[PDB]
């Protein structure tokens, strides 16, 4: 029973890492947006400095 | 009246210096428009005062 309760304890915890692969995911979604707008911004401005 | 004229002669320096200006806020406002940093209040209000 011991052993039953730890690899229990195992394949929960795995579980975790792989969920943590989609929190890290949407934070690489986050960023991708902020670069999205600092890049428009500066398309944007381009043409008055000519 | 001499006097007068010679006061003419720096007013039209004066108002010719201010136009130029308006016209080159204009169109910087009109660029910024374009590439779609500003509404078209600001146009409006550029050929306004120009």
């Amino acid at each position: 029973e011991k052993a039953k309760t730890a690899l229990a304890s195992s394949v929960r915890q795995t579980h975790q890492l792989m969920i943590n692969s989609k929190q890290l995911q949407a934070n690489i979604e986050v960023q991708k947006i902020a670069l999205a707008k600092a890049q428009s911004d500066y398309n944007r401005r381009v043409p008055l400095g000519n | 009246s001499f006097n007068n004229i010679n006061a003419s002669i720096s007013s039209i320096n004066a108002y010719k210096q201010a136009v130029v200006s308006a016209q080159s806020s204009l169109d910087a406002m009109e660029a910024g428009y374009s590439v779609g940093t500003r509404t078209i209040v600001d146009v409006l209000d550029a050929t306004t005062t120009l």
